[PDB]
DNA sequence: CTTGACAAAAGTGTTAAATTGTGCTATACTGGGAGCCGTCACGGATGC
DNA sequence: GCATCCGTGAGTCGAGAAGCACAATTTAACACTTTTGTCAAG
């Protein structure tokens, strides 16, 4: 078994599991030489660890079974049709259930990861991290953006009533805090979950008149 | 000693 | 060269001195926007653009002009770092 | 304050304990079909963070308001996902190990 | 333009097919065109021969024959759908139960083998590729002396590369011969017993020396029995396993005696036979036959290491650089080598398949899994370091890199067990490899190339012509002679006098095992063919080769390989007779096959009525990109009606004008300094040259795009791009996709492609300036292709694939894939890179305008100025015979071959400078003009030089001046006269594929690196520059604190700094200071993970957090 | 004692400068050993670390310096 | 490279390393490039 | 462990390393569970202490371990801290930098000791952060957002940018670097001069400091942002003030080959 | 400031397809398999 | 003392092959219920 994801010690160790099981179930009486008996225990050991343990991103047992399964009939029909067989004649051969669909989709779960320090020359100066760019962290760009955004927001919300700009921020969640449903922000100033919909539209409608009237604010919207 | 493979096989043969 | 290099560097017992005083105080010039100056109308460094004459928006070539004038104190332990700028900031608001 | 020093000395088992968020006890990294990360493995998010910021991995939070805390349902705590370059785990080796470097 | 040739030396053979080296090997390898049952045992085919049959121990697979059939797609083909150029491989297999004794035979598909295309190369999933050539150490017996102990000699057994272990025999100071085989030594003795020697016979045949033998006596081993012996040997070589007679002959037989483990190889027993004077039954050191161990090659090897330490006269030493002793494994034996790895791991498998599961329904082609040959196959054309991308700027190109060898590669030397003695030029390299062309740097004398008239023959030993001389009379015959049979003979030089057929000086020089030497004719025995078979193709194309230094002809045989094609090139004024050659054998021309008349001409293809009747269509190919960019086209070069002879040339490849290699222009140069502008290797060239399209190269670019299929949803590539204008989406069609012949700059829109936004709440700021104007974020955002900075030109095609297209094999996921290709006519230009043949090279500095330029006293502006500072230290004074040469011919419209070590001399050149100025300046008389006064000034200066003799009239002093190729030269600016005369000519001057346009680069932000989070490298990326150690170290000499300090934090990797200073800088403040950077927070991080407390501390030994608290529990 | 360039650079008192120049495993194993503490006196402890060097405008001598103008000086002074 | 007394803070360390070093090239690889390392 | 653009994940080989190491430590687990025999339990742990060394240092006892199907060695923790290519000296001691370019060098003879060529293109990209801000200043655009988009595309740029441009880098100096740096006089730092092409052009007579020739040679452009940067660049580092050689004091700025020609 | 109405949108809940983890086969099988190879030189250290 | 072994270094930029059963666990659907958010009415 070997040449499959794990090393030989390691399939000597899982067999040895598989053996011990054997001793337990072993019935002297039938008159079966134990190697009879022991050889299934330890073949499916040294199985179920390759299923188990021979892939970075594990896989289900009986997927691992599915893409085995397909490798065999699509290397059948390599060597009967002289040439690589396209997706629907491995699809037709597996059976009923399978499309051209789903055999591609069972080979992009097939895919191992790609190491990030593989070799690119050479020498060995260059490798595959040193062309993966960080897209998770805020550019210096993107996060200047949202400051000044914050900024000119904050200048535009000052031309407002104080409790209209509380209300906003409050409903809009600028506190930091998920949008407070009007009840919630209701019961905050002890007022109807209607009232707050009234002067928080109202609200709404000023700071639109003055964009407009200023054209600070839009090169924003992307 | 060097090879665990070696090393292994021996032990099992006693 | 700069004007006035061989100038400046005998003002100080140590090249990395003058760095220092020159850096600071364009720093100084930057942050009270050029109402700090101790140089005169006829002196402030000109930058000729299209339109006109201009102020040179360079800070650091300000505090190399102002400091072969002369009316510059430098040294070490001359007054304490918050009096300082307290004091700079009240008699020229920014 | 400011660094003045570095210094450096050798880690006792029960210093390394008190770095970790927690013990990896699964080689497990992530799931093959979501292709979130695995509980207990090398990428668990109750150990070594969440994934993106003020975001617990069941959902249930989702703003900086609860931030410090620790959700219930998954146990990822609320907070920033820088975290994760800056948290440890260990492994409670079943017999001990020595250390190649003061041997070779 | 008519030609006029120079030269004594006739030579009586051509030169041989440049690309043979290429061609040859592999047809021999495999063998696809002799029927099966006339196949040698050679390439593939023993390959098969071997392995074959599998042997269960009733069970046999036996092998009968092979066949390739067609390939499934043109060449073409493959190369726009990224395919691979191969062949299906068939093999007849016959499944034998010796049990019953029943046959069953059937055939099975083994794979594909790659096809070479007809120039030798390859096109491996869509480029084209080549096979570099490897030398090494040819295996056989070698006897080198002793380095530690004076007066002692070590003899070696080599086998083929990967196919047995190096042996070792030594005579120990005690006086016992010792056997070293895998770092292991014991006695010798121990194994002579095992091959059945007696104490007699050991005695018998190496009694007759001095006290050596008796070392070799030892009374313990000769009473032990062979067999006893065996085990014995066993255990010395691997201790620790159980000893066993199955097991130790088994180990012992394949270490030295298995034909399937041990292969000496056909050029190892040669070179065997060679040394020793014996004749080896195989290619094995012993044979086990009869179960029993006899010998081959221990015996003999023992008593040449005898005799040579005992001091006979007929015995030396061998030389391991000697270029008999190394041989080159052409691309065939590569990759017939390969092919044999593979082959051995499907009979792994079909043994390990033949014992288990339903003996005895089994048919061959169940046995066999040939997944494991088309592996080894695939990767060595793939993954390996001798297939090399192909180098196709210009045809020269191409060509010269089908003949280079390499030392290193996998089986070779590397950079560092590599030393000076490998890298130097031995005596031997004479006709068979180039002394001058070489890779410098690092590489140098580890890269090389072929000689022009060398050739390999089959043992892989490089061959190289000379000429018989009997009787003091030089023969015709010619003879192929390697290193080591080249070493018995007087060899003249080709330059000898000869009149006519008989040796004419009585002096001769000549070579005796490499050593010049002064002989008279009757002692010469061969004469060398012609000066050209020393140099390689490369170096062949530089006229004047005997005036310059051997450093900078160097410079100039590389640089020509870097040269661009040019829309108006033309053949050089001076050249030395390979030019026509050079085209012809790199294939990118075409030619009539045989007599017949042209029937349709056309920019696309040319119809050609032959005289059997047939018609024969040439499509001609048309704006190709090569490998580099570069544009590949092919020009008609007839009309409708004209007789074509056979042979004749019917189309212009790339870089050639009427067959001849074209890699450049022919300008009139002016050497003197020009304010300044001439400083240190610049050159100054005149507009005129940009006016008439003068260097002006056609260069095209691809783009590619990808529409993948996703867990939110399908990239789809349409035209209805979000939050985009008109302008932006005016060149685009219905598709999405650029409309052809649309010019297209930086930042345009070249493919439109939309992605399904990643689900992810928007932040409250945004969430309120959605609210205000009545926005809906919509579900998908723009990720389309644009032009990169810098970048641009016409939309010459797309090409759009698609999943269920025939031959399409697009990977998994991937719905479709989009090319576009932009061609760009590119101009001369200040900082473009100039050279010529003679390895001046500069870049552009300066493009005046044709009135600023120096002009003739005719009024003809130069085009080129040269600053003439470069000649004296890097004495190249090629150049300068050939611009006289090339004023010359100038005048008199005519053009040279002057071939190299024999052409034009001084007294040639002379008498044509002569002619050419009764033109010059018998045209000015004719029309009533004298003497100018500016001329007269400069010649009273001249003479005042001593370059023209007083007394003369000015119409004299001015030829004298002209015969020395200087003429009065004026100043456009001025009008005056330079004060001297001034160097004028014409010269060939070739634009190199180096370009300022593809190298400047500038980045503010962009991508950052993943662990790190450091600033992406290169300029496809938009990375930054590097600050290495020895930057830090001049900012730190310089005593910039402040200055180094960014570098580090604010610019690289401080997070936080960073973000600060970008946000405080379009606010008009100043950076901030800088924090701890995100690298050092690394290495504490991966140091604690080795189990090591690392703590930052303040001036009291506090702890100090530098993590923020992230990390504290 | 007389030692070379390499034995004389590794044998230095500050773990984080011999560690990278050269023998990086048995300087950090000998010093971890040790507890060694880097009191960051050349130039390249403080490059590792990002801070600022002890040279040129970075030493403790010119470090310090103060400039002010005529007019703020007398006011301190007087303000006193 | 001014011609007058040094001015305290300077790195006259790093100076020596590359003034020593830099025509090290130069140095035709007991003489030679060869000599001044073993010295 | 990412997802390589949309296909295809990459991971480092620390991982592999990490799950050995918890693979034989559970297999051990167990085994010990289960009362195995000593053998089976003494191979156990063999191979769990061979587990970490790898892991610690790969290579420094045995034959080191590799990936299934490759003969590429793991990275282990002691080789990510060793060597040229180690976090010592290729992330720590030297980086990569922004505000950054490249591109081929030219003479020009008409500039004077303390200035250089600097190509337009180039300038707009480096002084990008400076250059939005002055557009805002004036008219040119009506904030920074709206700014950064007129860059963008190469037929968007007005012709007012260029004199905008021309505003920001008055007075400022860029740092010229051409390697190997050998001595301090490899990098430069000179007063840019807006210029038509793509190529610097440099000093003939700060040459000899480069050991630059110009037939295709390439630098460096550096740029410092802070005062500090620019009051050390503009006093230390400037062309014009490092005449002498600092090896020997002699003259290091001095007549060269056409210069000492025509004298 | 609310009033009763609508229309959801969000949350909860049970089911049922669907994926995933686990145990078991009884003729007799009883110690692996690939390397093979052009460096030069100090330190710096066991061993007899 | 010597040998013999064994680790540590060796320039810089850029561009480059088992199957099946059955139990245990999770995801998907359609149902209801309950907050929200809106709208004519002062
Ligand atoms: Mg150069
Ligand atoms: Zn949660």
């Amino acid at each position: 078994y070997t040449g499959r994801g794990l090393s030989f010690l390691d399939l000597i160790q899982e067999g040895n599991q598989g053996l011990i099981r054997a001793v337990e179930k072993f019935e002297y009486k039938r008159r079966f030489k134990f190697s009879t008996y022991a050889t299934w225990w330890i073949r499916q050991a040294i199985n179920r660890a390759i299923a188990d343990q021979a892939r970075t991103i594990r896989i289900p047992v009986h997927m691992v079974e599915t893409i085995n399964k397909l490798s065999r009939t699509a290397r059948q029909l390599q060597q009967e049709l002289g040439r690589e067989p396209t997706y629907e004649e491995i699809a037709e051969a597996m059976g009923p259930g399978w499309d051209a669909k789903r055999v591609e989709e069972t080979l992009k779960i097939a895919q191992e990861p790609v190491s990030l320090e593989t070799p690119i020359g050479d020498e060995k100066d260059s490798f595959y991290g040193d062309f993966i760019p960080d897209e998770h962290l805020p550019s210096p760009v993107d996060a200047a953006t949202q400051s000044l955004l914050s900024e000119e927001l904050e200048k535009a919300l000052s031309k407002l009533s104080e409790r209209e700009a509380m209300v906003l921020k409050l409903r809009k969640g600028l506190i930091d805090g998920r949008e407070h449903t009007l009840e919630e922000v209701g019961a905050f100033f002890g007022v109807t979950r209607e009232r707050i919909r009234q002067i928080e539209n109202k609200a709404l409608r000023k700071l639109k008149y003055h964009e407009s009237r200023t054209r600070k604010l839009r090169d924003f919207l992307d | 000693t060097s090879d665990p493979v070696r090393q292994y096989l021996h032990e099992i043969g006693q | 060269a700069e004007p006035g290099i061989d100038k400046l560097f005998g003002m100080v017992d140590s090249k990395y001195r003058l760095t220092v005083v020159v850096a600071k105080r364009a720093q100084q010039l930057l942050r009270h926007g050029f109402k700090n100056t101790v140089l005169e109308p006829e002196e402030r460094p000109k930058m000729q653009t299209l339109e006109g004459l201009f102020d040179d928006p360079n800070a650091v070539t300000w505090a190399m002009k102002e400091l072969l004038t002369g009316r510059l104190v430098f040294g070490e332990n001359l007054v304490p770092e918050d009096r300082l700028q307290k004091e700079m900031e009240r008699l020229y608001p920014v | 304050k400011e660094v003045r020093k570095v210094r450096i000395a050798l880690a006792s088992p029960e210093k390394i304990r008190s770095w970790s968020y927690g013990e990896v006890e699964k080689p497990e990294t992530i799931n093959y079909r979501t292709l979130k990360p695995e509980r207990d493995g090398l990428f668990d998010e109750r150990i070594f963070g969440p994934i993106k910021d003020y975001e617990c991995a069941c959902g249930k939070y989702k703003r900086q308001r609860f931030e410090g805390k620790v959700c219930e349902r998954c146990g990822v705590e609320v907070t920033k996902s820088i975290v994760r370059r800056y948290r440890m785990g260990h492994i409670e080796l079943a017999t001990p190990a020595a250390h190649i470097w003061f041997v070779k | 333009m008519e030609i006029k040739r120079f030269g004594r030396i006739r030579e009586v053979i051509p030169l041989p097919p440049l690309t043979e080296i290429q061609v040859e090997s592999y047809r021999r390898a495999l063998q696809a065109d002799v029927p099966p049952e006339k196949r040698e045992n050679v390439g593939i085919q023993a390959a098969f021969r071997e392995t074959f049959p599998i042997e269960e121990e009733g069970l046999v697979l036996d092998f009968l024959e092979y066949r390739l059939g067609e390939p499934p797609f043109p060449q073409d083909e493959c190369r726009e759908k990224d395919l691979t150029y191969q062949a299906p491989l068939y093999a007849r297999l016959q499944l034998i139960h010796k049990d019953t004794g029943l046959i069953k035979e059937d055939e099975v598909f083994l794979g594909h083998i790659p096809l070479m295309t007809e120039d030798g190369s390859f096109i491996i999933n869509g480029a084209d590729r080549v096979i570099v050539s490897q030398i090494h150490r040819s295996p056989g017996v070698y006897f080198t002396p002793d380095p530690a102990r004076p007066g002692r000699y070590i003899a070696s057994i080599i086998p083929l590369p990967k196919r047995g272990p190096w042996i070792d025999l030594e005579v120990e100071p005690n006086g016992v011969v010792s056997m070293k085989v895998n770092k292991r030594k014991f006695p010798l003795v121990l194994l002579l017993r095992v091959l059945g020697y007696d104490q007699e016979t050991l005695a018998r045949e190496l009694g007759a020396y001095g006290e050596l033998v008796q070392g070799l006596m030892d009374e313990s081993v000769f009473a032990m029995r062979p067999e006893e012996a065996l085990i014995r040997l066993f255990t010395l070589l691997r201790p620790g396993d159980p000893p066993k007679r199955d097991k130790a002959v088994a180990y012992v037989y394949g270490l030295i005696a298995d034909p399937r483990r041990y292969d000496l190889g056909e050029a190892g027993r040669y070179k065997a036979e060679e040394k020793l004077g014996i004749r080896l039954s195989g290619r094995t050191l012993a044979r086990f036959e009869d179960g029993e161990f006899k010998d081959e090659v221990f015996l003999p090897t023992l008593r040449y290491l005898f005799a040579l330490t005992a001091g006979v006269p007929g015995h030396e030493v061998d030389d391991i650089d000697h270029l008999g002793n190394r041989r080159i494994r052409t691309v065939g034996e590569l990759m017939t080598d390969q092919f044999r790895v593979g082959l051995a791991r499907l009979a792994r498998g079909v043994r390990e398949r033949m014992l288990m599961g339903s003996e005895d329904s089994l048919t061959p082609a169940k046995l066999v899994n040939s997944r494991p040959l088309e592996a080894a196959i695939r990767e060595f054309f793939s993954r390996s370091q001798l297939s090399q991308f192909k180098d196709e700027t210009n045809p020269l190109s191409s060509l010269r890199h089908k003949r280079r060898i390499s030392a290193l590669g996998p089986g070779g030397l590397t950079r560092e067990r590599a030393g000076f003695d490998v890298r130097d030029v031995h005596r031997t390299h004479y006709g068979r490899i180039c002394p001058v062309e070489t890779p410098e740097g690092a590489n140098i004398g580890l890269i090389t190339s072929l000689a022009a008239y060398a050739r390999v023959d089959e043992l892989g030993f490089i061959r190289t012509p000379y000429r018989r001389v009997v009787g003091g009379v030089v023969t015709d015959e010619v003879v192929y002679m390697t290193a080591t049979e080249e070493d018995r003979y007087t060899i003249a030089q080709a330059n000898t006098p000869l009149e006519g057929n008989r040796i004419a000086a009585e002096r001769v020089v000549a070579r005796r095992k490499g050593e010049p030497v002064i002989v008279s004719p009757e002692e010469v025995e061969f004469m060398d063919v012609s000066p050209k078979q020393v140099f390689s193709v490369n170096t062949n194309l530089i006229p004047f080769l005997e005036h310059d230094d051997a450093n900078r002809a160097l410079m100039g045989s590389n640089m020509q390989t870097q040269a661009v094609p040019l829309i108006r090139a033309q053949a050089p004024v001076v050249m030395t007779g390979l030019e026509e050659r050079v085209v012809r054998d790199s294939l990118a021309a075409l030619y009539a096959e045989e007599d017949g008349e042209v029937a349709k001409v056309d920019g696309n293809r040319i119809v050609v009525r032959y005289e059997d009747g047939r018609l024969v269509e040439y499509p001609l190919r048309r704006f190709y990109r090569s490998n580099q960019g570069t544009a590949l086209d092919q020009r008609p070069r007839v009309v409708v009606g004209q007789r074509v002879r056979k042979g004749d040339l019917l189309a212009d490849g790339p870089a050639s004008e009427n067959g001849f290699l074209a890699l450049g222009q022919n300008v009139l140069v002016a050497i003197m300094p020009f304010d300044g502008y001439n400083f240190e290797d610049a050159i100054v060239i005149s507009e005129e040259l940009l006016k008439r399209d003068f260097y002006t190269s056609i260069h095209i670019e691809r783009y590619e795009i990808e529409a993948r299929d996703t867990k939110l949803g399908p990239e789809r590539i349409t035209r209805d791009i979000p939050h985009l204008s008109e302008a932006a989406l005016r060149d685009l069609d219905e598709e999405g996709v650029v409309r052809i012949g649309a010019e297209v700059k930086p930042g345009d829109i070249l493919v439109g492609r939309t992605s399904f936004k990643g689900e992810s709440e928007p932040t409250p700021e945004e969430r309120l300036l959605r609210s205000i104007f009545g926005e809906k974020a919509r579900d998908v955002k723009d990720t389309s292709l644009r032009v990169p900075p810098g970048e641009g030109g016409i939309v010459v095609r797309t090409v759009r694939l698609r999943r269920g297209d025939p031959g399409v094999e697009l990977k998994p996921g991937v719905r479709e894939v989009v090319r576009v290709y932009v061609a760009q006519k590119r101009k001369l230009q200040v900082g473009d890179k100039l050279a010529n043949r003679h390895g001046n090279k500069g870049v552009v500095a300066k493009i005046l305008p044709v009135e600023d330029m120096p002009h003739l006293p005719d009024g003809t502006p130069v085009d080129v100025i040269l600053n003439p500072l470069g000649v004296p230290s890097r004495m190249n004074l090629g150049q300068i015979l050939e611009t006289h040469l090339g004023l010359a011919g100038y005048f008199l419209g005519q053009r040279y071959i002057s071939p190299i070590f024999d052409g034009a001399k001084e007294p040639e050149i002379k008498e044509l400078l002569a002619q050419a100025f009764e033109v010059y300046f018998g045209k000015r008389k004719g029309e009533g003009f004298g003497v100018d006064k500016r001329e007269v000034e400069v010649l009273r200066r001249a003479e005042k030089l001593g370059l023209v003799t007083p007394g003369k009239t000015p119409e004299e002093q001015l030829k004298e001046l002209f015969l020395q190729g200087k003429v009065v030269l004026y100043d456009g600016r001025t009008g005056e006269p330079i004060e001297g005369p001034i160097v004028v000519g014409q010269m060939f001057i070739m634009k190199l594929y180096h370009m300022v346009e593809d190298k400047m680069h500038a980045r503010s932000t962009g991508p950052y690196s993943l662990i790190t989070q450091q600033p992406l490298g290169g300029k496809a990326q938009f990375g930054g520059q590097r600050f290495g150690e020895m930057e830090v170290w001049a900012l730190e000499a310089y005593g910039a604190a402040h200055t180094l300090q960014e570098m580090l934090t604010l610019k690289s990797d401080d997070i936080e700094g960073r973000n600060a200073a970008y946000e405080a800088i379009i606010k008009g403040e100043d950076v901030p200071e800088p924090s701890v950077p995100e690298s050092f927070r690394v290495l504490v991080k991966e140091l604690q993970a080795l189990a090591l407390d690392v703590q930052t501390l303040d001036e009291k030994d506090n702890p100090v957090d530098i993590f923020e608290g992230l990390a504290s529990k | 004692l007389l030692m070379g360039v390499t034995k004389s650079a590794l044998s230095t008192k500050s773990w984080l400068s011999a560690a990278s120049f050269q023998n990086t495993t048995h300087v950090l194993t000998e010093a971890a050993i040790a507890g060694k503490k880097d009191e960051l006196i050349g130039l390249k402890e403080n490059v590792i670390l990002g801070r600022l060097i002890p040279a040129g405008t970075g030493s403790d001598f010119v470090r310090f310096t103060q400039v002010v103008d005529q007019k703020t000086l007398k006011a301190i002074e007087e303000a006193r | 490279s001014m011609a007058r007394p040094v001015s305290i803070g300077e790195a006259v360390g790093i100076v020596a390393a590359q003034s020593i070093g830099e025509p090290g090239t130069q140095l035709t690889m007991t003489q030679g490039l060869p000599r001044v390392i073993e010295l | 462990m990412v997802q390589v653009d949309g296909g295809r994940f990459a991971t480092s080989d620390l991982n592999d390393l990490y799950r050995r190491l918890i693979n034989r430590n559970n297999r051990l687990k167990k085994l010990l569970a289960q009362g195995a025999p000593e053998i089976i339990i003494r191979n156990e742990k063999r191979m769990l202490q061979e587990a970490v060394d790898a892991l610690l240092d790969n290579g420094r006892r045995g034959a080191p371990v590799t990936n299934p199907g490759s003969d590429r060695p793991l990275r282990s923790l002691t080789d990510i801290l060793s060597g040229k290519q180690g976090r010592f000296r290729q992330n720590l001691l030297g980086k990569r930098v922004d505000y950054s370019g490249r591109s081929v060098i030219v003479v020009g003879p008409q500039l004077k000791l303390h200035q250089c060529g600097l190509p337009k293109r180039m300038a707009l990209e480096l002084f990008k952060p400076f250059l939005l801000k002055k557009m805002e200043e004036k008219g040119i655009a009506p904030n920074v957002k709206a700014a950064r988009r007129m860059l963008e595309r190469q037929r968007d740029i007005k012709d007012e940018v260029w004199d905008a441009l021309e505003e920001v880098i008055h007075g400022k100096v860029v740092l010229l670097n051409r390697a190997p740096t050998l001595h301090r006089l490899g990098i430069q730092a000179f007063q840019p001069v807006l210029v038509e092409g793509q190529s610097i052009q440099l000093h003939p007579l700060v040459c000899e400091a480069f050991n630059a020739d110009f037939d295709g040679d390439q630098m460096a452009v550096h740029v410092p942002l802070s005062s500090f940067a620019q009051a050390e660049a503009r006093i230390q580092m400037l062309s014009a003030h490092n005449l002498l050689s600092p090896a020997s004091g002699e003259p290091l700025a001095k007549p060269s080959r056409d210069i000492i020609l025509g004298l």
